[PDB]
């Protein structure tokens, strides 16, 4: 599933830009 | 079946703009000094500064101080980006921004005391609760396209739309926050800046934008709040910049036929077709399916009632930020970049 995919990429923590 | 609401909303733009404009003429500088706050705990960390929350000494109010790094601002060639941040936060005026209450700089830093929102991010609830209902997913969006909508008429690009950027308050209402890299823009721009799942083809490609990335970003925005995982995602962001400008995107089967529909067009590739970019701009979003049922002037007017009210803890709670290691704050005996940071 996606939503597996997306926890499986350690992206799902707080994001910044710079 | 009426539309001189419509009129209405045209002359509350124009008074808008009027008051921007005099404010962007006469900015404000120096309104506050460090010793007057007394600094408590780090709320966010950053490249080039941190975010803490602070107590007003004289009268106890808990505000957010944003201290930025003049030097590390310098390096990392933000300096005109912290120059628009300021400039644009003293001149605007909308329900649903932070708001900028002090600023001042001193030898070493910047700082830029704003309000406190002890609800935290959108992104920590999110995360926590997994996705979002499209009632609730939609609750926020209005709120955002309102935002949007009031920016935009003020020649105004946000640039940073996404949940980590959005705080919820007392009354379960949204907050914008993180102006770092707003800029007021009439026509076209070229930075290579925001969050990688939530840049438009048009940034990445390096050919010059406009207004409509910010649309293209309440689309990502929608589309993760409802869904509980954004529409293009990779290990790392060169894979996510190619499924970003290949225009497909796949959506959850619990996704509605509307929000769908909402979602094609809002995330179109091309910018000529994209909805808020389009001759009816705007409208075209708030006419949709989707938001039927939306009342814009109760949204506006803060008379919905929230799906989503934070656990209130007090005005300094600080439970729903993560915690950070705590650097003391040095001001050199020397002024540093003196002329870089001349008219924050
Ligand atoms: C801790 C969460 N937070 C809050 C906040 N939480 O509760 N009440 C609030 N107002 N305000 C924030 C602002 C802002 C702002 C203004 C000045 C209004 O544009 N910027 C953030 O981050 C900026 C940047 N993305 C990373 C950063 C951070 C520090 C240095 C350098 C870079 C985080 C923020």
């Amino acid at each position: 599933t996606t939503y597996a995919d997306f926890i499986a990429s350690g992206r799902t923590g707080r994001r910044n830009a710079i | 079946k009426k539309g001189s609401e419509q009129e209405s909303v045209k002359e509350f733009l124009a008074k808008a703009k009027e008051d921007f404009l005099k404010k962007w003429e006469n900015p404000a500088q120096n309104t506050a000094h460090l010793d007057q706050f007394e600094r408590i705990k780090t709320l966010g960390t950053g490249s080039f500064g941190r975010v803490m929350l602070v107590k007003h000494m004289e009268t106890g109010n808990h505000y957010a101080m944003k201290i930025l790094d003049k030097q590390k601002v310098v390096k990392l060639k933000q300096i005109e980006h912290t120059l628009n941040e300021k400039r644009i936060l003293q001149a605007v005026n909308f329900p649903f921004l932070v708001k900028l209450e002090f600023s001042f700089k001193d030898n070493s830093n910047l700082y830029m005391v704003m309000e406190y929102v002890p609800g935290g991010e959108m992104f920590s609830h999110l995360r926590r609760i997994g996705r979002f209902s499209e009632p609730h997913a939609r609750f926020y969006a209005a709120q955002i396209v309102l935002t949007f909508e009031y920016l935009h008429s003020l020649d105004l690009i946000y640039r940073d739309l996404k949940p980590e950027n959005l705080l919820i308050d007392q009354q379960g209402y949204i907050q914008v926050t993180d102006f770092g890299f707003a800029k007021r823009v009439k026509g076209r721009t070229w930075t290579l800046c925001g969050t990688p799942e939530y840049l438009a083809p048009e940034i990445i490609l390096s050919k010059g934008y406009n207004k409509a990335v910010d649309w293209w970003a309440l689309g990502v925005l929608i589309y993760e709040m409802a869904a509980g995982y954004p529409p293009f995602f990779a290990d790392q962001p060169i894979q996510i910049y190619e499924k970003i400008v290949s225009g497909k995107v796949r959506f959850p089967s619990h996704f509605s036929s509307d929000l769908k529909d909402l979602l094609r067009n809002l995330l179109q590739v091309d910018l000529t077709k994209r909805f808020g970019n389009l001759k009816n701009g705007v409208n075209d979003i708030k006419n949709h399916k989707w938001f039927a049922t939306t009342d814009w002037i109760a949204i506006y007017q803060r008379k919905v009632e929230a799906p989503f009210i934070p656990k209130f803890k007090g005005p300094g709670d600080t439970s729903n930020f993560d915690d950070y290691e705590e650097e003391e704050i040095r001001v050199s005996i020397n002024e540093k970049c003196g002329k870089e940071f001349s008219e924050f």
